[PDB]
């Protein structure tokens, strides 16, 4: 009765885990290094309190026949833009770059939160809505972004192409989950649907900064260290 | 090697959930809803290998 | 590339067959015989993917 | 009603596909290719025949509650030893050797036959004695032939090795189809079952002919040609 509760305590434990991890990886970082660290931990922190609030029962919305998580789209909204600002980081974005992509995000993230507490067709337009905000910022990470990172180090191009490519292609098959899941036609059931989800959130968030933990030593001796 | 078995681990465990899912639904003795429980297996399946085949991708 | 599209559009074409064996199980009204086909389709999936990986090792 | 019957005309279209695209690709081989392409031929044309045969609703037998098909069992005990022999021509076996891999084979093929063919746990029984056998086999393939091979050029070592590890890798599979599926505890149904085969068969089969068909050219080369 309810493996739900604990495939969320299994997200908040794997969030927390690379919480830890990425905050004791940076405990000596460089002046140059600590955003980076700092707001890897914030990524994967903040999902660790969703996932805890979720586990705990709390922010579960039964729409329409239908079972969404507020929790999964207020941690979306918040954490991606800071995935988005961690590639801008090592891409060298200026105020302005850094603007138009966060704004692209948000209105993925919102999209997919309104129609998600959305019942009836108009959760498909608000869908539509995202699927083109996320074309657009995938446009911008391939692209504008890509070719500002090739102004940076060997080292920064490859970490930012290596990160880039995990984040475009498994950010990809978000929308395929929203849409087949309980948030669309609801082919998929809650306990698979959020299987999935925990899955692709521990990739995209742990996953990912391990990736940039593993480049960190590299990255300093480019510099001379 | 390691991710070959990470991988076929891994789908063993969402085939167990998903299993448990169908399962569960064939006790209460109701066709339809053993049929959405399969269904969502299924497809959750497929999604299963796309993010598997997406990471292997990404990394390698 | 060409692999994994043709490794994803096989694990699509045995999730319809699959699919259509859970239908076909549904529509008869038995419990019993939907949670038969969808043990087969789940089992018989974690096997497709052992026979991709397999052959992807193989060749590459 | 029926896709099974669709699915075993699936199978003979693709071995004989791959028949008539070996018979072709050996038209003009040399004396000393020749054997090889006659012997693929062989390999594809008399899997398609069992593939034919099946389609046309013959060699079905319903076990007690199950159902299988005598011509996949006869196809395999004919087959295998013939795939085999194509990879002990590579290896360089001499009369005595062919014989052994011919002998383990051929006791792998005949115990999941009979085993399929019969009721009760007595069919375990005969599985163990094919498994036990397959991996004598597996043993000779990647221990004595290997070895005998690695005395030959480059090339041919190369394909031995190519070869060989599909045939380990995915021979391997079958086994555990035949516990799973309807010979067994009969967790698959024959649909999936046969599927799954059908699939298994063209890659061991017309696969395993397509390999050796890309590495034609450059063999030839390594002789001076
Ligand atoms: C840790 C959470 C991450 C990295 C979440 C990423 C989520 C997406 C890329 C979601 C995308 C969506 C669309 C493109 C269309 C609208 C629906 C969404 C929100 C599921
Ligand atoms: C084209 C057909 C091929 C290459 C068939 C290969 C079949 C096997 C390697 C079957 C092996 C089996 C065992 C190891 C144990 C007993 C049951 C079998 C016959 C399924
Ligand atoms: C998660 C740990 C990975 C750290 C990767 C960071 C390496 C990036 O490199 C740093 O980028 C800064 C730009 O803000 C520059 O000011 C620094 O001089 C430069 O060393
Ligand atoms: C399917 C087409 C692939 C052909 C690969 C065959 C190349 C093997 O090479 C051949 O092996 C023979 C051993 O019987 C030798 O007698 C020949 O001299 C040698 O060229």
């Amino acid at each position: 009765m309810v493996g739900l509760t604990t495939l969320f305590w299994l997200g908040a434990i794997g969030m927390l885990v690379g919480t830890l991890a990425f905050a004791w990886a940076g405990r000596d970082a460089g002046s140059g290094e600590r955003r980076y660290y700092v707001t890897l931990v914030g990524i994967s922190g903040i999902a660790a309190v969703a996932y805890v609030v979720m586990a705990l029962g709390v922010g579960w919305v039964p729409v329409a026949e239908r079972t969404v998580f507020a929790p999964r789209y207020i941690d979306w909204i918040l954490t991606t833009p800071l995935i988005v600002y961690f590639l801008g980081l090592l891409a060298g974005l200026d105020s302005r770059e850094f603007g138009i992509v966060i704004t692209l995000n948000t209105v993925v993230m919102l999209a997919g939160f309104a129609g998600a507490m959305v019942p009836g067709i108009e959760r498909y337009a608000l869908f539509g809505m995202g699927a083109v905000a996320f074309l657009g910022l995938v446009y911008y990470l391939v692209g504008p972004m890509t070719e500002s990172a090739s102004q940076r180090s060997s080292g920064i191009k490859s970490l930012y192409v290596r990160l880039r490519n995990l984040t475009v292609i498994l950010w990809a098959i978000y929308p395929f989950i929203w849409l087949l899941g309980p948030p669309g036609v609801a082919l998929l059931t809650p306990t698979v649907d959020v299987a999935l989800i925990v899955y692709l959130d521990l990739v995209t968030k742990v996953g990912f900064g391990f990736i940039a933990l593993d480049a960190a030593a590299t990255l300093r001796a480019e510099h001379g260290e | 090697g390691a991710v070959f078995i990470f991988v076929g681990a891994l789908t063993v465990l969402f085939g167990a959930i998903a299993y448990g899912e169908v399962t569960a639904a064939a006790a209460t003795g109701d066709a339809a809803a053993v049929q959405e429980a399969a269904v969502s297996a299924i497809l959750g399946l497929i999604i299963l290998l796309g993010i598997n085949l997406g990471l292997v991708a990404a990394t390698l």
